[PDB]
RNA sequence: CGCAGACCACGGGAUUGAUAGACCAGACCUGGAAGCCUAGUAAUAGGUGCAGGGAACUGGCACUAACCGGCCGAAAACUUAC
RNA sequence: GGCACGCGAGCUGGGUUUAGAACGUCGUGAGACAGUUCGGUCUCUAUCCGCCGCGCGCGUCAGAAGCUUGAGGAAACCUGUC
RNA sequence: UGCAUCCGGUGAAGCCGCCGAGUGAUCGAGUGGUGGAGGGUGUGGGAGUGAGAAUGCAGGCAUGAGUAGCGAUUAGGCAAGUGAGAACCUUGCCCGCCGAAAGACCAAGGGUUCCUGGGCCAGGCCAGUCCGCCCAGGGUGAGUCGGGACCUAAGGCGAGGCCG
RNA sequence: GGAGGGGAGUGAAAGAGUACCUGAAACCGUGCGCUUACAAUCCGUCAGAGCCCUCGACGUGUCGUGGGGUGAUGGCGUGCCU
């Protein structure tokens, strides 16, 4: 099937406005001394050093 | 163990297969390895199951061992040290630990690694 | 599964029947070749 | 407030993408955006990444502001010019492929804790 | 993590823990492992021995993983009657 | 019995309805026959309404949590022998 | 555009506004911004003189939509390295696939794609530090191999010639 | 890392930066004001509450020969061309 009409602004903005990224939660983190965000799910990486901190 | 619920890992059962087998190596062979979250999550089992064969180690179930293991040196150093070191712990042979997203796929990473505390 | 395409290069062929020589032997041949000519082409030929 | 801007241009990323990005910091503080464009998983995140450092260190080094007070205050993705590309499909028929760019506008500026 | 499930949602657990895995035992499926000994020229058979191997089911067991953690989220008053 | 004698962006292609070929009949002939016979490409990623399921947001005059009443709807309704 | 007048780097046209105006097409020698070299008015002369639609033409850009697809029937894994950056590049060890082939060598065709060094905007259906991509330099050695200088087939051209 | 940009300079001008005179529309953003999640809308028009901005006059907010933006709500209303 084709789209027989074109979509007008408002529905085509109103469904776009669903396709976005959520922000990942950030925790502190001790690594040789300076504190920096990390996510939850690598805490236990970050404090073994198995994740690059830039 | 327990088969995977959905489809195989190297999309076909013995692919999987070698995959496991593989991966198992490997870990024997470095004490820790990064790869998927998943493969590492189906690994754990596995290669537990080797280590308890290795365990009690007798003609019996090194046969065991080898009819998944293939490599010689390793069947020999999961015989000679790995089982000897795990005598007197009951499970929990490895860990996993999560880590960085790859890049090219965004694939979830995890390292497992033997555990080395007592 | 037959799958032959119309041009099938061979160079000789080429030359024997579209070259400067079969051109030049008959007068419509020269006489494209001057029509050629006189519209500026860089390849007569 | 006293601020600073930097801009990336013809970033080769289609403006769209690198909004999906950009919606997530803001008016956040530089250190903070950075940190979620950090853990990000997208692949926009280290233009606009890029772009705010350049403009926290415009503010830092050009204006002298102290960079522990300093907010990503305007920010916003631009269309650049896009390549036209050739994808040819069954049946003899060529499609269009797009190749778009963007350029991305950052202003940091110094605001009381 | 699940017998909940396309995603999401739903349900349970999170060290004050049996949630999943491992480990130990049972149930069940297969059907008598390897090695050694004996008999036979050999093919092969018998003993050791309801053996060995093993998923989902049941019970134990913190050995491994549930983490020195983040984000949300609570009250204008007035009128009349009692 | 109605609903495009319901229903091919749900399916078929046996019949009818292209191009090949043959029989009878008609035409000098090319051909023809609400006569027969054999063979013969059924395309599409669902925009909107509709419908089947599942979420997110806000509302229900503070913020929450258990257990509920039901206006209103849907399902089911068959029958025999001894 | 003839003629006559007036404005203009102390800022023309064009464009975007504000404030107004005419019965209409429209107007603003009213104004602000932008801009940077030519315009206005009167009266005559001449038109490639007015678009909303021809399944019109060219350029630019939407909708579908961040959707379909990312090209077979073999399958990848790990460690180390390089690097700003690695699922894809390098090295090693495994695993798998072809094996009258998915191995090796010619002809036709292609034309520098070959090697060394360098590069990483374009291209590669993702990325790329890699490449049949880009840049520079280098590389093809014959009395005997395949051809000519040897020979003819079909066929072509054809001195004179015959026919027209 | 580069690309790119920010200062600094050249220039009468960088709202002239070798993507370069002027820089319109479609199309895509960001910020501010008003509005919008009980509602059947050829999307306008006529009345019109509320909110916001602005020009005058008088006090402190309150009208006026006012002006603009948005508009809850009511009435009417079957796109253009051929």
């Amino acid at each position: 099937a084709v789209p027989k009409r074109r979509m007008s602004r408002a529905n085509t903005r109103s469904r776009r406005a669903q396709w976005k990224a959520e922000a990942p939660g950030l925790v502190t983190v001790s690594v040789a001394g300076q504190q920096r965000k990390v996510p939850r799910r690598l805490l236990k990486a970050a404090r073994l050093g198995l994740v690059d901190l830039d | 163990p327990k088969p995977t619920k959905g489809p195989r890992l190297g999309g076909s059962s013995s692919h999987q297969s070698a995959l496991l087998a593989n991966l198992a190596t490997s870990l024997f062979e470095h004490g820790r390895i990064k790869t998927t979250e998943p493969k590492a999550r189906a690994l754990r089992p596995y290669a537990e199951k080797l280590i308890t064969h290795a365990k009690k180690g007798a003609l019996h179930n090194r046969r065991e061992v080898m009819k998944k293991i293939r490599d010689k040196d390793v069947v020999h150093t999961l015989f000679a040290e790995i089982g000897p070191f795990y005598a007197d712990r009951n499970g929990g042979y490895t860990r996993i630990i999560k880590v960085e997203n790859r890049k090219g796929d965004n694939a979830p990473m995890a390292v497992i690694e033997l555990v080395r505390e007592k | 599964a037959k799958g032959k395409r119309t041009f099938q290069p061979n160079n000789r062929r080429r030359a024997r029947v579209h070259g400067f020589r079969l051109r030049m032997r008959t007068r419509a041949g020269r006489a494209i070749v001057a029509n050629r000519r006189s519209k500026g082409r860089r390849a007569l030929t | 407030f006293p601020s600073a801007t930097a801009k990336a241009r013809y970033v080769r990323v289609s403006a769209t993408k690198a909004r999906r990005v950009i919606d997530l910091v803001r008016g956040k503080s530089v250190e903070e955006a950075l940190d979620i464009l950090r853990w990000a998983p997208q692949a926009a995140s280290e233009p606009v990444a890029k772009v705010i450092a350049s403009a926290a260190a415009n503010a830092q080094n050009n204006e002298g502001l102290d960079p522990s007070t300093l907010v990503v205050a305007t920010v916003y993705a631009d269309e650049g010019p896009t390549a036209k590309r050739i994808r040819p499909r069954a049946q003899g028929r060529a499609f269009r492929i797009r190749k778009r760019t963007s350029h991305i506008t950052v202003i940091v500026e110094s605001r009381p804790p």
